[PDB]
């Protein structure tokens, strides 16, 4: 069956070179048309350009002429996009697709290759803890929590009480802030009468940076 | 360079007809290029859904059908259906090489599939060990809201604070409602020098604000 198949995210400092790759089967690679395609964060779809795997004839969209190179590998029918040089806003995801001929539309369609260029350097998280509340929670329960801090790059493992504790708990994702450091909460909700009783303690591990912590999560009293 | 403007969100319930309009030019739409339409499921490869203005290709229900006068066309799902939840594309061309394939900014289909759920929101003011660390963050976290669709708006006393506010896209959580934080960071001193500091999360037309203050 007619199939792209793209290679998976990538994750680059402004500066460096990349390349990615759309590998085709179930047909006959040669004679088609293929594109790559580019959606920028919260954007459309933009052409950037084509190529015939036959000869490799190539026409690019004039915003990415010398910004990119396309190229094509019969023997193992795969197209590729290539940067020389990354800048931050390349960041984006970046589809595979096969023209149709005469029409100017596309009939398959890759996945979709997340690029993402960043300065961002691996980091640990800071945890810091979100003190028991009572106010938006239940009768008879609280919340408290741990708050994890400027850490690269996803993802953190939080558990609680050494993964005893289990319901519950609520992980927030992560966002990610101008900085480039990724930063998430997670909450549980525990009987208000277990506060004075019971320690919480939520385990944070990032393996990027080899950080692991174990934080005490205590009224304020 | 040039772009069809679709609209960024349609949603309806499940059976009704829903329809995605697709903005073009003079240059591509109004010039006399044809529409394509492209459907994409969470996660998946674009799927050719229309070519040719209203021509369906096989595997696609004639559920959709598309259109197209002057410089516009558009895209009409009958029977919505759950598998219809998705972003959709118009693509089209124009005369110019930029123009080769001119693509639609995208339009995602919500299906409504279940009540609307109200958002629960708890709000964290600093821990004072993130003040001796120089730094301070309010945290407003919102939970078991449907459908998956917030605003957050951080106010400094009465005023409204747009600097150093993040806040996530919401993301389904194990009961199928969502879930979505918002993130206020300010310097300690900024912390300490007004009286108080609000979140205010707008759902569906109604807004809950909640209201923390350094004197705590």
């Amino acid at each position: 069956e007619v199939q792209l198949v793209q290679s998976g995210a990538e994750v680059k400092k402004p500066g460096e070179s990349l390349n990615i790759s759309c590998k085709a089967s179930g047909y006959s690679f040669t004679i088609y048309w293929i594109a790559w395609v580019r959606q920028l964060p919260g954007k459309g779809l933009e052409w950037m350009g084509i190529i015939y795997p036959g000869d490799s004839d190539t026409r690019y969209s004039p915003s990415f002429q010398g910004q990119v190179t396309i190229s094509a590998d019969k023997s193992i029918s795969t197209a590729y996009l290539q940067w020389r040089s990354l800048k931050a806003s390349d960041s984006a995801v970046y589809y595979c697709a096969r023209g149709v001929a005469v029409d100017w539309y596309f009939d398959l369609w890759g996945r979709g290759t997340l690029v993402t260029v960043s300065s961002a350097s691996t980091k640990g998280p800071s945890v810091f803890p979100l003190a028991p509340s009572s106010k938006s929670t239940s009768g008879g329960t609280a919340a408290l929590g741990c708050l994890v801090k400027d850490y690269f790059p996803e993802p953190v493992t939080v558990s609680w009480n050494s993964g005893a504790l289990t319901s519950g708990v609520h992980t927030f994702p992560a966002v990610l802030q101008s900085s480039g450091l990724y930063s998430l909460s997670s909450v549980v909700t525990v009987p208000s009468s277990s506060l004075g009783t019971q320690t919480y303690i939520c385990n944070v591990n990032h393996k990027p940076s080899n950080t692991k912590v174990d934080k005490r999560v205590e009224p304020k009293s | 360079q040039s772009v069809l403007t679709q609209p960024p969100s349609v949603s309806g319930a499940p059976g009704q007809r829903v329809t995605i309009s697709c903005a073009g030019s003079s240059s591509n739409i109004g010039a006399g290029f044809d529409v394509y339409w492209y459907q994409q499921l969470p996660g998946t490869a674009p799927k050719l859904l229309i070519y040719g203005n209203n021509n369906r290709p096989s595997g696609v229900p004639d559920r959709f059908s598309g259109s197209k006068s002057g410089t516009s066309a558009s895209l009409a799902i009958t029977g919505l259906q759950a598998e219809d939840e998705a972003d959709y594309y118009c693509q089209s061309s124009g005369s110019v090489l930029s123009d080769l394939y001119v693509f639609g900014t995208g339009t995602k289909v919500t299906v409504l599939g279940q009540p609307k759920a109200a958002p629960s929101v708890t709000l964290f003011p600093p821990s004072s060990e993130e003040l001796q660390a120089n730094k301070a963050t309010l945290v407003c976290l919102i939970s078991d809201f449907y459908p998956g669709a917030v605003t957050v708006a951080w106010k400094a006393d009465s005023s409204p604070v747009k600097a150093g506010v993040e806040t996530t896209t919401p993301s389904k959580q194990s009961n199928n409602k969502y879930a979505a934080s918002s993130y206020l960071s300010l310097t300690p001193e900024q912390w300490k020098s007004h009286r108080s500091y609000s979140c205010q999360v707008t759902h569906e037309g109604s807004t809950v604000e909640k209201t923390v203050a350094p004197t705590e």
